[PDB]
RNA sequence: GAUUAUUGGAGGUAGAGCACUGUUUGGUCAGACAAACUCCGAAUGCCAAUUAAU
RNA sequence: AUAUGUUAAGUGGAAAAGGAUGUGGCGUUGCCCAGACAACUGGAGUGCG
RNA sequence: GACUGGGGCGGUCGCCUCCUAAAAGGUAACGGAGGCGCUCAAAGGUUCCCUCAGAAUGGUUGGAAAUCAUUCAUAGAGUGU
RNA sequence: UCUGGUGACUAUAGCAAGGAGGUCACACCUGUUCCCAUGCCGAACACAGAAGUUAAGCUCCUUAGCGACGAUGGUAGUCAACUUACGUUCCGCUAGAGUAGAACGUUGCCAGGC
């Protein structure tokens, strides 16, 4: 192979020039596998960390193709995220193209609650 | 015989205008410069022509971060 | 053979190492396995004495304050124009 | 004659001549070498001279290695001409000495036979040299 | 305090911040003096100037 | 306003070195040269703190 | 005046490449009691006419 | 018309970048070495992805530099002038 | 601690040869029914996913050959001072570049499951 996820930390560095945003526009991190999907809202002032979701525990990742879950798990941190007192967020591609499994969290995510 | 030589531009001022560690305002131009030698850090404006300048108005820092790069800061409190 | 230095104490200017190799001797230092960097004398008219008799490679045992570490002799510091050594760097062995 | 073949520029400043030699103090390939002990250009023209006159007393029974070359031009006006309006043309090349570096080197012959060999070619060098034998 | 200090060689023909120096010090003519107590600041600018100065105690 | 003492920082001279651009002697190894070469790089000077002493 | 060593050319009181058994200091070597170097008596080997 | 190591004759006059320029800026000579008096309707704005020169091996041998694939590369290509 | 995300100190983290491991996961891997993709190509970017394997990647460990880091000591320069004209000397600060010894197979932050 051409090693798809060190291609991709090049890729998401030429991205996140910009998108740094501190305690009031922080990050909501995207990560894929090739069974799963990945998701926590940061802010980079030394390290803050406010709502991780995932898709391995045992309320989701027990059902069909990879998407219904990637629409369905943008509100698990929509749920959260408001309700730990979160609003106004910016999101990055995360190296990606705004694209399938990517495309369909984003839009889940302020359809609930987490509001761009 | 004769020379075909002389001839040169004259000169634009071009080193640092501030220094570490004093008080800048809003606006102040802290370096002028040809390419990058020196890049903008935080709270610091790259400009056209590349003359970095000031945005908050605070203390300056010339602070390194790289193996041959550097960067200016500007930070609020004084 | 082997040599018998003194220590040389203290640090002092460039006019005192200069007053110095009039009197012939030049300065060394000492370091490796638990040395910790003794700063000494050799008199150069006794330390060519040494080296027509193990080599430019020997062994001798340098009397460091009455203490033979058995140094070897790693670098010169030479000057072609008038004929001298400056400086010497033993290793403990 | 020795000279570059080509430089990136032909009219360049004059070297300096002060201090001690850079490096270049010790005889590395050869057994017998000729060290000088004064500061002086030496312009290429009275390097031909003093390496045939080595080679003729050597019967070229050993090698010898010149080991300076010369880098720099020299520039010059002609006669009669008043100050200024330009910088002349290239005349020729030196090389620049200073006390410590070795010049020439032998090997391959006995001592008796070169100490009398490097002194035909002191004599049409400028700089006072002696008589340097290899680090031992 | 100590460190009584005295002018003896003299600023005519010393450099711009020769002149400065000594006059920092509050030396006016030659063969003048003070008398100040010593610093890192005063003992500092004694080896400034100290070929013209004396410095006693 | 000036002067040192302590402190921070900008910058590529002297010197030195060939890693680059050109020069160069002897068999990848040893050696050399540089105003318009630099992996490096002082001593001083310069701009500052709003800190103490004259 | 004083305590110490150096210079013999008026050096001090005009300047170089090179030459030089002038003289004083600091070191290093090889022969020397079988008494040494110098003079002194009877091996294709160093200049000669 | 003026500069001009006396005047004439030759040369040069404004803008740009390097060196002399002495590690901040500044700094002269008829000192050393080059350009400019324009060009682009995409060679401008923004968004999404790709990384180059050459070297070496192989084969219609187009010297492996026409085109063609693999390694090695640390910036040795390119950036309207 | 032990795995994964994610920024920091930024070759003392690198590069290269060896050696070990895998339902917890990351991968490798099969597919084109469709959104989506090639200026040639499911190689890639997407997208569907019983099965197939530790081989390369990533992960852990050790060897210091290469790169990086690097004292003390001395020299080159040099601000100030004193004679001096000599390709200078003597004294007092500061202190290089190269070279020897050596440090070195990373030290840590925060949320998530063991």
């Amino acid at each position: 192979k051409i090693d798809k996820n060190k291609v991709r930390l090049k890729r998401h560095a030429r991205v996140r020039t910009n998108l740094s945003g501190t305690a009031e526009k922080p990050r909501l991190n995207v990560y894929r596998s090739n069974k799963h999907i990945y998701a926590q809202i940061i802010d980079d002032n030394k390290g803050v960390t406010l709502a991780q979701a995932s898709s391995k525990d045992s309320d989701i990742a027990t059902t069909a193709t990879k998407v219904e879950l990637a629409t369905k798990v943008g509100e698990a941190i929509a749920k959260k995220a408001a309700d730990k007192g979160i609003k106004e967020i910016v999101f990055d591609r995360g190296g990606y193209l705004y694209h399938g499994r990517v495309k369909a969290l984003a839009e889940a995510a302020r359809e609930s609650g987490l509001e761009f | 015989s004769s020379t075909k030589n002389g001839r040169d531009s004259e000169s634009k001022r071009l080193g640092a205008k501030r220094a570490d560690g004093q008080f800048v305002t809003g606006g102040s131009i802290l370096y002028r410069q040809r390419g990058t030698k020196i890049y903008p850090g935080e709270n610091v404006g790259r400009g056209g022509d590349d003359t970095l300048f000031a945005k908050i108005d605070g203390v300056v820092k010339f602070e390194r971060k790289g193996r041959d790069k550097k960067q200016v800061s500007v930070y609020a409190v004084a | 053979a082997s040599l018998k230095s003194i220590i040389r104490q203290g640090k002092q200017t460039r006019s005192d190492l200069k007053q110095l190799r009039k009197s012939g001797k030049v300065p060394a230092v000492v370091y490796g396995y638990g040395t910790k960097n003794v700063s000494v004398k050799v008199d150069e008219v006794e330390f060519i004495k040494v080296i027509r008799e193990v080599g430019r490679n020997g062994v001798i045992e340098l009397g460091v304050g009455s203490k033979t570490i058995k140094v070897m002799v790693a670098d010169y510091q030479f000057d072609p124009l008038k004929n001298q050594i400056t400086h010497i760097d033993f290793l403990a062995i | 004659m020795l000279l570059p073949k080509r430089v990136k520029y032909r009219r360049q400043h004059r070297p300096k001549t002060t201090g001690r030699s850079k490096g270049g103090n010790y005889v590395t390939f050869g057994e017998f070498g000729l060290q000088a002990t004064t500061t002086s250009w030496i312009t290429s023209r009275q390097i031909e001279s003093a390496r045939i006159a080595m080679t003729r007393y050597m019967k070229r029974g050993g090698k010898v290695w010149i080991k300076i070359f010369p880098h720099t031009p020299y520039t010059k006006k002609p006669l009669e001409v008043r100050m200024g309006a330009g910088k002349g043309a290239v005349e020729g090349w030196i090389a620049v000495v200073k006390p410590g570096r070795i010049l020439f080197e032998v090997a391959g012959v006995s001592e008796e036979v070169a100490r009398e060999a490097l002194r035909l070619a002191s004599h049409k060098l400028p700089v006072k040299t002696k008589f340097v034998k290899r680090e031992e | 305090a100590k460190l009584q200090i005295t002018l003896t060689r003299s600023v005519i023909g010393r450099p711009e911040t020769q002149r400065k120096t000594v006059e920092a010090l509050g030396l006016k003519k030659t063969n003048s003096s003070v008398v100040v107590e010593d610093n890192p600041a005063i003992r500092g600018q004694i080896n400034k100037v100290k070929h013209l100065v004396t410095v006693e105690e």
